[PDB]
């Protein structure tokens, strides 16, 4: 059973290439009502939902510890976004996939992970990203990778423009390799839906 | 839903899949027997004129659904503007016939006349295509035999407890728009 | 049937108002009912 | 119909009335009700398009006045697609299981 | 009875209070599904014209009980005297459909046609008022069909089963003598 | 008992005279689920709170007949406003407090109704305005009006770029008098609610 | 019903006669019949 069907919300996304789910640091969340936000906060299902990013182009030129990143949240042009602009705080967790689609000509391989408190590694320390809740994505087996975790942080709720807690970090492993009957490259997006959106602190308006 | 596509094997998805909620619905108006009960024009006559239900308009409603079809079954009724007596002989008959009075014969009653016909062919069923010659067009056994009078105004027919087997194509209008076939839908006047 | 909506029988016996079937069934009904519905594989809801 | 070395990864949204024109790429697309999927071993991919509309009912004809369609759009995107140049995806359209039709007509040129 | 007025809760006082007594009523002639049903003309007329309740005479019986509420439902009696065939097509049909049999069609006999017909409107029901466009008057969709002839002399509708919701202000004459508006009531002659 | 305390979200009103609550053709609201939005709505109760808007000010000079409107919905820069940019079916019903402050030795009276599917009305109509959901404000019994509607209308759902199904209307019934101890005019502002907020349809984003 | 005095059945089915309702109420006889009476305080008859 490679095929996997995920739903969030309205929008599903279907894969026959799949090497199942990673869950991270946690299966559950962790309590959403605590004293912090004195029973003001509610939860927003019409965002979680998929929404889309492309990550970068893989081609055969980079080279193992080529990293690419995508700080959490982004910026979100629908209801998602519209909440981190009229609420205060906010927690979620997220449901990620990313898909690099080739053929199986290809060879090569991608780690995709999921890094909290992101900080800028040292060449040494790409050897360990493994630590973190991750999947691998190598062409003769799988075209996606599909992560989940809760939200963390050392408060319980955020304001997520002035920080981000969860990184997407998806990096070069093995080198893309390429034949005759091969993709040339690989152009690597990711999918990513936000989950148990809680906010707390409804701002005033602009105008 | 994924599925194997190559199979044909009929596949219905819902909105449930991505949480939605199939509604009811009422389906009466596409039934088969009701949507081909009611009464069509049939436009080529003369005098003499054999009842085939291939003279309806290939576009008309009840045409092109005929058409739609491969083999049919229907009992009918008539509607026939004459002037004169109106005779009516089954299938099979020497065209002859028509001019005796031991047949089916209306007396003229204005404004026209409406009658009750049962299917007459030999065959089990009736065909709207038939591969092949019976001695392109279809056999002339084809019928739901024919009718006389001194002059044949209009006809209109009916197909009564019609059954419908094989499917065929059915064409709606081709759009030259490039977006949608546009056309003036009533509205209320002023 | 189809078409007649009528309370009251036919003042003529069936046998002049129509024709009668003798004997010796809906394929696409039973086509469609069978149709595949939902998804095929593993679900993460 | 692609050949078993040609892979995609496609989009399909339902986009409602309500905007002056449908979204030309899969992120505005996203926001709206939709699905994603990639080719493999099942070569199909059935999607319902949802009724959503104010009247309980949609007239079938299109009116010469109504310029932006009054139901919506449906957009098909590629997400990307690997050495699959040459290779199409056939689309084909049924009735769903709460599909009604009502009111028989006879509109065509006689 | 003393109240508070400005809460606006309906307040019945009674001749009782003075030493009265209050009589027995008797209201089926104000009950709505009795006074809508009888036929009121329409009177702007052409040979295609579609069926819109609001082009009954705004202080006629029943073109004005209907004004003066602001939504709803019934289904439909129609007279028409015309020349030629009468067609009828449903709420939502391209006026192109009203030349052909497939519809309902009445052929003409004297003195007039007269027909039942059901509501076809999309909407739950249908309103006299709308504020706002459907692209002041009233969305397209709110008839109840179209009908066409050669020649439509007169037509009559009649309003079966009617319900009527949110009542709106209903006028009579305005008076100028600063006391009574009087007119000749039939009095016997001689 | 003159005083109630009016809770929507969290924001709440309290008023020290008033008349009680009219609620205006039913109690509770017609079935939110029908066929039309195939079981794809949503209820969005961070959108059902009080906004406010100042609608005139009523002075000596106006006289009997003297209208004033505000057609629903009306721009909203808040959650509510932004469900209508954002989703393309949406229906709730309204709960309207209207204050006109002023004090106890000015005169007059002012009519406050909900009107469905408003139309210009002619001078002799407004003689029947209370045919439609109203109360009174008369400064010598009380400041604040209060009715409560449910949501109506041709379609179970609407687009109200479109269509406004409900009118606030204010209207002098009769002119306000002034002494030496009253007010000498009378601002009269609206605290309005959306209640039973459902949405369907979501729309692309516009960037 | 409304205006209609035929002590005999029609002789069409309901179907054909009328539209038919589907399901998923009189506001104004309750608002009527919810209307004070008589007098508010004390009364010396």
């Amino acid at each position: 059973d490679r095929i996997l069907t995920t739903r969030n919300g309205h929008t599903t996304s279907t894969t026959q290439s799949s090497v199942g789910v990673t869950y991270g640091y946690s299966t559950q969340e962790d309590h959403v009502s605590g004293p912090n936000t004195s029973g003001l906060e509610t939860r927003v299902v019409q965002a979680e939902r998929f929404f889309k990013k492309h990550l970068f182009d893989w081609t055969p030129d980079k080279a193992f510890g080529h990293l690419e990143k995508l700080e959490l949240p982004t910026d979100h042009k629908g209801v998602y976004g519209f909440l981190v602009d009229s609420f205060a705080y906010m927690r979620n967790g997220w449901d990620v996939e990313v898909s690099a689609v080739g053929n199986q000509f290809n060879g090569g391989c991608l780690l995709v992970a999921m890094v909290p408190e992101w900080k800028e590694f040292t060449p040494r320390e790409k050897y360990q990203l493994t630590l973190f809740p991750h999947q691998f994505i190598s062409p003769r087996t799988n075209m996606t990778a599909h992560i989940v975790v809760p939200y963390l942080g050392v408060n319980r709720y955020d304001q997520y423009k002035k920080h981000k807690p969860w990184t997407l970090v998806v990096m070069v492993v093995s080198p893309l390799t390429t034949n005759t009957v091969s993709a040339g490259q690989i152009k690597v997006y990711a999918n990513i839906a936000p989950t148990h959106v809680h906010v707390a602190g409804e701002l005033p308006s602009k105008e | 839903t994924t599925t194997t596509g190559e199979s044909a094997d009929p596949v219905t998805t819902t909105v449930e899949n991505y949480g939605g909620e199939t509604q009811v619905q009422r389906r009466q108006h596409t039934d088969v027997t009701f949507i081909m009960d009611r009464f069509v024009k049939i436009q080529n006559l003369n005098p003499t004129h054999v009842i085939d239900l291939m003279q309806t308009h290939q576009h008309g409603l009840v045409g092109a659904l005929l058409r739609a079809a491969t083999y049919y079954f229907s009992d009918l009724e008539i509607v026939v503007r004459h002037d004169g007596n109106l005779t009516w002989v089954p299938n099979g008959a020497p065209e002859a016939a028509l001019s005796n009075t031991g047949n089916p014969t209306a007396y003229l009653k204005a404004p026209f006349t409406r009658l009750a016909l049962p299917y007459t062919a030999p065959h089990r069923v009736l065909a709207t295509v038939y591969n092949g010659t019976s001695k392109a067009q279809l056999p002339a056994s084809f019928n739901f035999g024919a009718i006389q009078a001194t002059t044949i105004h209009e006809l209109l027919v009916r197909m009564k407890r019609a059954e419908l087997y094989c499917p065929r194509p059915l064409l709606a209008v081709e759009v030259s728009s490039q977006d949608r076939h546009k056309q003036k839908i009533i509205a209320p006047a002023k | 049937s189809g078409n007649t909506g009528s309370i009251i029988n036919n003042y003529y016996m069936q046998q002049y108002q129509n024709s009668m079937d003798t004997q010796l069934n809906d394929w696409f009904s039973k086509l469609a009912s069978s149709a595949f519905s939902g998804l095929f594989g593993a679900l993460l809801a | 119909t692609g050949s078993t070395d040609s892979k995609a990864r496609y989009m399909v949204a339902y986009v409602p009335p309500g905007v002056e024109t449908p979204p030309d790429t899969p992120e505005k697309a996203a926001h709206c009700i939709h699905a994603e999927w990639d080719t493999g071993l099942n070569s199909k991919f059935t999607f319902s398009i949802p009724y959503v509309s104010a009247a309980d009912y949609a007239y079938t004809a299109s009116d010469v006045a109504e310029t932006t369609n009054v139901q919506g759009w449906v957009c098909i995107y590629q997400i990307t697609h690997g050495k699959a140049e040459q290779d199409t995806l056939v689309v084909s359209v049924s009735a769903g299981k709460d599909f009604e039709l009502r009111l028989p007509i006879d509109p065509r040129s006689q």
